Parts: structure tokens; C-alpha cells; sequence
RNA sequence: AUCUGCGCAUGGCUCAUUAAAUCAGACGUAAUCUGCCGCAAAAAUCUUGCGGCCGCAAAAUUGGAUAACUUGGCGAAACGCCAAGCUAAUACAUGAACCAACCGGGUGUUCUCCACGUGAGACGCCCAGCGAAUGAAUGACAGUAAAACCAAUGCCUUGCAGUAACACCCAGCAGUGUUGACUCAAUUCAUUCCGUGCGAAAGCCGGCUUGUU
């Protein structure tokens, strides 16, 4: 099977310079997948520049000092991906991996309390032996037992430490969602309507804070919240909401001549 | 004390928030309506500690008790509950034989081998009770409890039923 | 070797595909099992995945099921009798799915009696309905209340041969069950088999 | 016979060198089960009884959850019967 | 005593092997209740999904079709189009056509193509050249067949 | 050094073949296989030691081989080879009772009771783990309102209001899987699995406080 990435063949979002190797660390099966995640490796020497190379990299990783979800992963190819937490407790640093509103991938930082709680979109239900009802996340994680009103497409807040569920958000319109792929990718609205096309992709239109109305497919959108005021985790800086480019570009024109 | 907003945790053992800072008496709680829990002093400092915070799960008011202890309704009752009785074995003249000397108001058989006997004294069941526990009767381990139901309440039914049956007999 | 391929057919067309790469084993196929009526002899084939098929090449027994008693039993292979492919099947006593066969009738006669407490070798190690507790004599009235048997099948039973169709794949699982004839497709066979003797 | 010590009667090959202590080759003993062993092997059963025992707790605990709401939804179509 | 069971029905029973549904037991002697029709008999059928109403020959029909997406384990998955009957010479399959416009940029115009389509008949439809049809996507179930008929219109 | 485990089906190169092919965008696999990686699951199994199948007892103190090596070596050579003699493994083979649960099916021409048999309760016997095979049943309903008759069975008291179901040890220990759609998930019943499946690797290393949990 395939065991190499090119650098030109990977994800943008890596920030990887075309000029600098051949070759980007292929990300290992796991929870998320290849086209969606960030490498350990990537992580530890391009994002938090601990490491200065992959060599330094291979010596934090290896030594389990790079907690994920609250177990050490020593793989500098292990695929963490969207909310994920990862925590360095020699340095005192706990964030979780979410999408701003250009759809890279953003460090937020968490507090304790926060760390220990993570959001989990269910993506199947199925029945094991023994009669046992099971939910699939996201993430890859199994659930043996979860609420008797989940379904597919919910999210389950899910304490990371004590590995258990403890609250439920359904996917309803007027619901807080974050979108998880496409060009919306990293905008946080609320559920307007959700069209449904059997046997096809199901469209989810949705309303940011300003009011701007925006629509993806249904499998991109991931509730975060009963409503926009009250968010059951934290965001990015810019809060999910899409800004004009002309805007921007004039706003950091204005900040750059301020500075200097 | 008493407790506002008890949220989830049903369970009385749970509660033992309380039992952390002083001994409790009872528990008695409707889930998220409230929660009562059973010194003085140790109370007042337990009050400092959960009242005005998200103890349990939910925001606690530890706000003073104006509810004495619920009274057990097991205690001073005149019915009686009885079992392994089998119905299709054991006729009801034999079943009055285990009964015999303590004279009995009445008498109910059911199909989950249980049997139900009103005794004209509370002193008569607990009596009953206390001596025929865990004895043996027909072949079978015995085992009575005292029962919390009255004949007056069943009997004041039957009489409020009367008139149903008797308005549908018609109809 | 052996290949599944479409590489080698014809267009709709009519063209000639003209084949640019070499045959692959992901396409490959094997040589049949032709399983035959004889004692057990069966031969692993280690499949895509390190799975195992049991190829069957001679078998003699197997699980054959009453679909209207909702039961099955290990009943001895006695002869194959039609085979809707070709009768050249039925004279090399091949065993495939779907092929009729005729197997020992002993075990579904000895369950009848001792469920039913009905013994159909009436008129002439065997089960005795006389030898029964009151409690079982009175569940075999009550089993017997709602329960009709078809004559058919009642008078293959007295014969010791009764007439089944292979459910399982020999070549693929080493297995022949079956299950019991009845009704209309009984009767279907039975015509087919009366035809030439 | 067994209770014996298995370390004492093991062959000792002697190496002899100039200028040397005459080292004493020996082998290291395999399946020498000792008490340390046994306490991990036993371990392993208490841990799989634990699970499974565990399991059922679990079990228990989601059954009596989908019991105690259906016996909520019949009781409370009871008392609206009752009430209207 | 003894049970009456059901005659052979020559008008389906031409094909040197017994015709049957594998879903169901047409000789069980209690019917399950769950795959009757209203004539008494045991009969499979399933709902496909996307909105199509299962015909009422399916339903309460004598037919034995392995291939029909009502009354077999053929599934529809996938694209659902749309065509023209073009030839019925086939036993259980139809040839239809979809026409269609194709653009030429250069010459900034259109022309007319067409392709063609083997498709799986149940005995339920009976449609007739010219007819239109809807098609539901399934498994390969030939050399060329690649869809079902789910509609006559 | 050599057994063992993993990899060597990736990378690198090239463009010969190739037009219902390959490829691109867009879709399917409910038509499947899938080591490594993530999250999970695991109650089948008559074993061992001392004495005479039986008794006592329980931290399971399991068994044969083969490399390296030694000896004799064959052959011009060969990323070529014999024979004998040692010894290991997380190689190969074997094998774990009680502790230790809940649940069901078939039965005894076995007992204790009730009525003169849709009777009840015990004990005895054979099966009842994951996965696999065949058959049977489930995997829902969603197009109408009242009365009597009989048989049994619930209550009410000595005729039907009230009444989730269920003849006790559990008086709510699933009456409720999923999809757009399934013969799918999963459960129950009957029979089967003969190597072509299933150890607690009978494994390894640490920490202390050194621990038949
Ligand atoms: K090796
Ligand atoms: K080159
Ligand atoms: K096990
Ligand atoms: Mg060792
Ligand atoms: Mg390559
Ligand atoms: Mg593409
Ligand atoms: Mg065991
Ligand atoms: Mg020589
Ligand atoms: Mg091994
Ligand atoms: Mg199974
Ligand atoms: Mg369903
Ligand atoms: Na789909």
C-alpha cells in the first residue's frame, strides 16, 4: 500500500514549503482521516516550533510527552484532526484542534475543566452482539451505550478523562453548527432549514451572527451549541464569522500603517 | 435542609454531598424538583458550602428544612404481604391455616404467588410479621412484609366503583 | 491462470478488446470442486485475505431441515436424484446447490414420534410413544391440536426416503444441507422424476 | 523433585584466561516461574472477571434506563386518564 | 389429519427447475402474516426507497423474478435517469435511449446524440416501444445490464 | 552469530502497449477484501500436584524439536551442499477445575400439592460462549363503531371497574436496531463446525511501600 506522501500532494492546510523536501509525513490510519488531520510531526515542529526538524520531533514524541485526548501518542504520524485535545504537560500547554474562518487549522487555547470535555459527531449507530446499541463518532471512537435519543448526526459531549458521555445536543434547525468541510469550512451559524434528497446529499442552510445566509451538504455541518449565544466549546478568535475581503484587506492596511 | 433545583441523580445515596460535611438522616427528593436532606450548626456550615453553586451537577440552595422526616408507611399498618403462596396448589382453607390464631379481615390471592391478608390490629401484623419471617409454610420458604395499603381506601373504592359498574350496567 | 475478467469478450460491438497489461490475481478463478456422493474428503483453499474455503470433494451427510416443523437433523445421503443443470449431474452423483436428493427418512420419523407422539411405521433404538409421563402425553395433544402433516411427505417418511434439495454450496463450504420437500415444488419434482420411470 | 532449586545444580562452564578470573559461564534459566510470575499470571483472570462483571453493570444500568422511561410514559398517560 | 397443500401453477412453472422466491416459504402452513398478499398467498415484496410506489402487480402478482427490484434482493443505488423504449425483442430486458444535446464551443452550437441502455424488465410494467421510462441504478446483473426499470409512464 | 517478529506489493525508473481501454470531473459497491493504525468487545473449555477411576489440595513449577555452535565433511566453482552430536524463544505443540453471574430449549414413563387436568412447584438428566453453515420466527402498527354466547384465564366480592406485561426469589433486568431502500444489524428455536477459527502468548520489562489481589 501506499506509504510515501508527496509534498505537492499534501493538504494545503500543513503549511509545508514546496521548496524545503521532497516529502511530507504521511499521516498513519487512525481517527481521522489523511485528508482531514494533522500530523503529530507537524504539529510539534511547524505549528508549536518545539522542534526544530523531525529529529528533535521524533525525541519529544517518542518520549510520550505529547498527550492527545488524554493518552501519550509517540507517532509523529498519528492523524489528529478536528477537536481534538492535546495537551504537553511539561509545558503547560492544552489547546484544541478546530478551524477558523479560512478553514486552516487553529490552536485554540483551553483551560482546565475544558480539556477534559470533547465533542464527538455521531456518524453511525449500529447494534452489537449481545444486543448492545453503539455509536460511531467522528473521531472513530465506538460508544457501547449512549443516550437512548441520540441519533445520527448529533453531537455528544464526551469527557476525554473519565471516558464517559455526559450530554447530548440534537441536530435540529435553530441549533449552533460549525462547518466541517467544503468552502465554508470554519463558519459558525445556526441551522436554518435542512433540505432533504433522499438517496443524496442532504443541504443544510444556515445564518451567521451578521446574518449572512450560507448552505453546505449536511455531512460538513457539526452542532456545537443549543443556539449562537450559548456554544458548548470554544471557538476561534474570529468566532466562525466570515468577514469581506475588501474589508479585511482595508482594516490590515490601516492596523499595518498604525503600528508603524 | 433543604435543597432547590436537585437536578438529575435521582438516587438518595447520591447525595452524599451532605453526608461529606455531617451525618444524614433521610433523603427524600422528586429528582429535579428538590431534594431534602437530615447538627443544626454542621447544617448552617453545609449550607455555606452548596448553596449558590453547581454542586451535584446543578445550582443547590441549602435553604432551611420546613419539612419534618416523612414517616415510614410501613409503620403502624394492618395489611400484610405473603409469599410464595401458590394459587393452583394450595386452596384457600389450607392458606388460613398459616393465618390460624391471628384472625384476619381479608383475604386476596394473585397470580405472581403472593398473597395479600388484612389483619384487623397493627400490633396483629407486625406480630405476624416479625415471628413468621423467613419460616417455613407448604413446602416454601416464607416471607411476609408489612404492607403499606389500607382496607379502608379499598373498600371506599369499591363503594365509588359500585356506582360505575352499576351506571354501565344500565348503559 | 484462470481469470473473471472481461478483458477477453467481445465488445457489444463486436470488436476485439485489445489487452495492454497482464492478468492480475485479483481476477483469478479456480477449478471447480465437482463434489461427488462419498465418504468425506474435503480440501482447503486459502483465499483472497488469508480466509479458508473448504472445497468439498466427497460427501456423504449432512444437515437437513423440515421448514414446516422448523427443524433439522444429520441425516445420511442415500442417492441424487435430479439435477435442473443436466442429467449428466444426477448419473455422476455430483452434489451442488439446488440439486434434489434423496436422504434417510429414520430421523425425521423418530422425531415425530417422539413430538407428536404419532409413529407413522404403524402396520410395520425406536422410540416407544407408549413410554411417555402424563405431562408429555398431554403436550403431544396439545401440539397435536394445531398440526396437520401432508400425505406426501408422511409417505416418503414410511419408505425411509424422503426427497430433498441441497441449500448450501459443497465447492465453497464443504457442506451439504438441505431441507425438505413439500408442497407444490414436491409435487413439481415429483413429476419430473415420474417422467421416464 | 520439585521444590527443588533448579539454580543451584545448573552446569557451570569454566573459561580460563591469562591474567584473568576465570570467569564462570552459566546459562539463565527458563521458565523459572517464580512469585513475582505468579502474581502477574493470576493478574490477568482477576482483571477478565473484573471486566465482565463490569460489563453487566453497565448492562443493568442501561436496562433499567429504558425500563424506568417507559414505566414513566405509561404511569403519566395513567394520571392524565385519571385527571380528565 | 392432512394438509392441504398447493397445486403446482403451470402458467409460471416452465423452466425445468422449481420457480421460487428465496426471501420467503411458500409452503409454510402458517402464514406469517408479514408477506400475504390479499389473495391469501405468500408473496415477498419490498419498498424501494426515493419515492417509488411498488406496483400493484408486484404486489399481488403470481410472477417469479429474481431480477425485479420489488420482489428480489436487487437494490437501487446510485443514478436514477430517465429514457425512451427503444426495442423489446428481449425476454425481461428492454433497450431504451437517452437523447440528449451535446454543445460544441467552437461553433458555439449543439448536435444531437444518443446512448443506449440495457435495462431489467419486471414483469410488472409490460411497457411498449416509445414508451417512457424511469431507471433505477443496480448491481450488474449481465454483461450489460446495469439498471432496473422502476416506472412506466 | 543465529532463530523469532515486521518490512522488502512502498520508493526510483520508463512510456512499449493502449480508443465502450486508460484518464478527467462526477458518482456507486446494499456486489466485496482490507496487515500495520484508532476506539471497543471477551464469563465456551475437567487443568495441575500428592496418595489409593476414587480421595485430598489449588498463585498451574506443561512437552518435543531445531538454529547458531561442535565433529566428520562433499564439491573446480556455485546468494551450492550432506550426516551426526548439544541447547533457547513472544518459534512449534499442549493446556487450565472451583472462585464465576444473568438468560433459554427439550425432557424424567421422579417426587410434593390442588381439581377430579391450557394444573402448580421442586429435584434429576441432555443441551445452552464469540465466529461460521442450513432451516424456522422476529426485525412493527399507522382505511369503522358498539353488544352479547361458550371454554379457559385475570381482577371484585363471597359482575366487569381497573388493568404494561410476567404463576415468587428482578412486583419496568429493551413491548422500541438502521437506512431513502435491505433477505442487512441484532435476538430466539432446531441441527451442524473434526482444522480450514478463537491462550490469561504457560510472554517481557520496570517502580516502589517488596506485596498466594
Ligand atoms: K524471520
Ligand atoms: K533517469
Ligand atoms: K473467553
Ligand atoms: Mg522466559
Ligand atoms: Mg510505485
Ligand atoms: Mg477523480
Ligand atoms: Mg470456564
Ligand atoms: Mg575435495
Ligand atoms: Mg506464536
Ligand atoms: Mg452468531
Ligand atoms: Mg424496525
Ligand atoms: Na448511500
Amino acid at each position: 500500500a501506499k506509504k510515501h506522501l508527496k509534498r505537492l500532494y499534501a493538504p494545503k492546510d500543513w503549511m509545508l514549503s514546496k521548496l524545503t523536501g521532497v516529502f511530507a509525513p504521511r499521516p498513519r490510519p487512525g481517527p481521522h482521516k489523511l485528508r482531514e488531520c494533522l500530523p503529530l510531526l507537524v504539529i510539534i515542529r511547524n505549528r508549536l516550533k518545539y522542534a526544530l526538524n523531525a529529529r528533535e520531533g521524533e525525541m519529544i514524541l517518542r518520549q510520550g510527552l505529547v498527550h492527545v485526548d488524554n493518552h501519550p501518542r509517540r507517532d509523529g504520524k498519528y492523524p489528529a484532526g478536528f477537536m481534538d485535545v492535546v495537551e504537553i504537560p511539561k509545558t503547560g500547554d492544552r489547546f484544541r484542534l478546530m478551524y477558523d474562518v479560512k478553514g486552516r487549522f487553529a490552536l485554540v487555547n483551553l483551560s482546565e475543566a475544558e480539556a477534559q470535555i470533547k465533542l464527538m459527531k455521531v456518524v453511525n449507530l449500529y447494534t452489537a452482539t449481545g444486543r448492545v446499541p453503539v455509536a460511531v463518532t467522528h473521531d472513530g471512537h465506538r460508544i457501547r451505550y449512549p443516550d437512548p435519543h441520540t441519533s445520527i448526526g448529533d453531537t455528544i459531549v464526551y469527557n476525554v478523562k473519565e471516558k464517559k458521555c455526559v450530554d447530548l445536543i440534537k441536530n435540529r434547525q435553530g441549533k449552533a453548527v460549525i462547518v466541517t468541510g467544503g468552502a465554508n469550512r470554519g463558519r459558525i451559524g445556526e441551522i436554518v432549514k435542512v433540505e432533504c434528497h433522499p438517496g443524496a446529499f442532504n443541504i443544510a442552510h444556515l445564518k451567521d451572527a451578521s446574518g449572512a445566509e450560507f448552505a453546505t451538504r449536511a455531512a460538513n455541518i457539526f452542532v456545537i451549541g443549543k443556539d449562537l449565544n450559548n456554544l458548548q466549546v470554544t471557538v476561534p478568535k474570529q468566532q466562525g464569522l466570515r468577514m469581506n475581503v475588501i474589508q479585511e484587506r482595508e482594516e490590515r492596511l490601516i492596523a499595518a500603517e498604525a503600528r508603524k | 435542609v433543604y435543597v432547590k433545583n436537585w437536578g438529575t441523580g435521582s438516587v438518595a445515596d447520591a447525595a452524599n454531598v451532605f453526608s461529606a460535611a455531617g451525618k444524614v438522616v433521610k433523603v427524600q427528593l422528586r429528582r429535579q424538583r428538590y431534594a431534602i436532606v437530615f447538627n443544626s450548626a454542621a447544617v448552617k456550615k453545609a449550607i455555606d458550602l452548596f448553596n449558590e453553586k453547581e454542586v451535584l451537577g446543578k445550582t443547590v440552595l441549602v435553604v432551611p428544612a420546613k419539612t419534618s422526616p416523612k414517616p415510614d408507611a410501613h409503620e403502624n399498618s394492618s395489611c400484610v404481604f405473603v409469599s410464595p403462596i401458590f394459587r393452583p396448589s394450595t386452596t384457600k382453607a389450607q392458606v388460613m391455616e398459616l393465618f390460624a390464631g391471628v384472625k384476619v379481615q381479608r383475604l386476596r390471592m394473585y397470580r405472581q404467588n403472593f398473597a395479600y391478608a388484612y389483619l384487623d390490629s397493627p400490633a396483629a401484623a407486625k406480630k405476624f410479621v416479625e415471628e413468621k419471617n423467613g419460616t417455613e409454610f407448604r413446602g416454601h420458604t416464607l416471607r411476609v412484609a408489612l404492607s403499606a395499603r389500607s382496607l379502608e381506601k379499598l373498600r371506599a373504592r369499591q363503594e365509588a366503583a359500585n356506582v360505575v359498574i352499576a351506571a354501565h350496567r344500565h348503559y | 491462470g484462470i481469470v473473471r475478467s472481461r478483458l477477453h469478450k467481445r465488445k457489444i460491438t463486436g470488436g476485439k478488446t485489445k489487452i495492454h497489461r497482464k492478468r492480475m490475481k485479483a481476477e483469478l478463478g479456480r477449478l471447480p470442486a465437482n463434489t461427488r456422493l462419498g465418504a468425506r474428503r474435503v480440501s482447503p483453499v486459502r483465499a483472497r485475505g488469508g480466509n479458508f474455503k473448504i472445497r468439498a470433494l466427497r460427501l456423504d451427510t449432512g444437515n437437513f431441515a423440515w421448514a414446516s416443523e422448523a427443524i433439522a437433523h444429520r441425516v445420511r445421503l442415500l442417492d441424487v436424484v435430479y439435477n435442473a443443470t443436466s442429467n449428466e449431474l444426477v448419473r455422476t452423483k455430483t452434489l451442488v446447490k439446488n440439486c434434489i436428493v434423496a436422504v434417510d427418512a429414520a430421523p425425521f420419523k423418530r422425531w415425530y414420534a417422539k413430538h407428536y407422539g404419532i409413529d407413522l411405521d404403524a402396520d410395520k433404538d425406536k422410540y416407544d410413544v407408549n413410554k411417555a409421563s402424563p405431562k408429555l402425553q398431554r403436550e403431544w395433544t396439545r401440539r397435536r391440536r394445531n398440526h396437520r402433516v401432508e400425505k406426501a411427505i408422511a409417505d416418503q417418511l414410511r419408505e425411509g426416503r424422503v426427497l430433498a434439495r441441497i441449500t448450501s454450496r459443497p465447492g465453497q463450504s464443504g457442506r451439504a444441507d438441505g431441507i425438505l420437500l413439500e408442497g407444490a415444488e414436491l409435487q413439481f419434482y415429483l413429476k419430473r422424476l415420474e417422467k421416464k420411470k | 523433585s520439585r521444590t527443588e532449586d533448579v539454580r543451584k545444580y545448573v552446569v557451570r562452564r569454566r573459561v580460563v584466561k591469562s591474567g584473568k578470573k576465570d570467569r564462570l559461564k552459566a546459562p539463565k534459566i527458563q521458565r523459572l516461574i517464580t512469585p513475582r510470575v505468579k502474581a502477574r499470571r493470576a493478574k490477568k483472570a482477576k482483571d477478565a472477571i473484573a471486566k465482565v462483571r463490569a460489563s453487566a453493570a453497565e448492562r443493568r444500568e442501561y436496562l433499567r434506563l429504558i425500563a424506568s422511561n417507559r414505566r414513566a410514559l405509561r404511569q403519566r398517560d395513567h394520571s392524565k386518564k385519571h385527571t380528565r | 389429519q392432512y394438509y392441504h397443500a398447493h397445486a403446482v401453477d403451470a402458467t409460471i412453472q416452465h423452466e425445468k427447475a422449481y420457480q421460487r422466491q428465496t426471501a420467503v416459504n411458500e409452503n409454510m402452513h402458517r402464514p406469517s402474516r408479514k408477506h400475504v398478499n390479499k389473495s391469501g398467498h405468500i408473496r415477498y415484496s419490498k419498498k424501494i426507497g426515493l419515492g417509488f410506489k411498488t406496483p400493484a402487480k408486484a404486489l399481488n402478482g403470481k410472477y417469479i423474478d429474481r431480477k425485479c427490484p420489488f420482489t428480489s434482493n436487487v437494490v437501487i443505488r446510485g443514478r436514477i435517469l430517465r429514457g425512451v423504449v427503444h426495442s423489446t425483442k428481449m425476454h425481461r430486458t428492454i433497450i431504451i435511449r437517452r437523447n440528449y444535446l451535446h454543445f460544441i464551443k467552437k461553433y458555439q452550437r449543439y448536435q444531437k446524440r444518443h446512448k443506449s441502455l440495457a435495462v431489467h424488465c419486471s414483469p410488472a410494467f409490460d411497457p411498449k416501444q416509445g414508451d417512457e421510462v424511469v431507471i433505477g441504478q443496480c448491481r450488474p446483473l449481465s454483461k450489460t445490464i446495469r439498471y432496473n426499470v422502476l416506472e412506466v409512464v
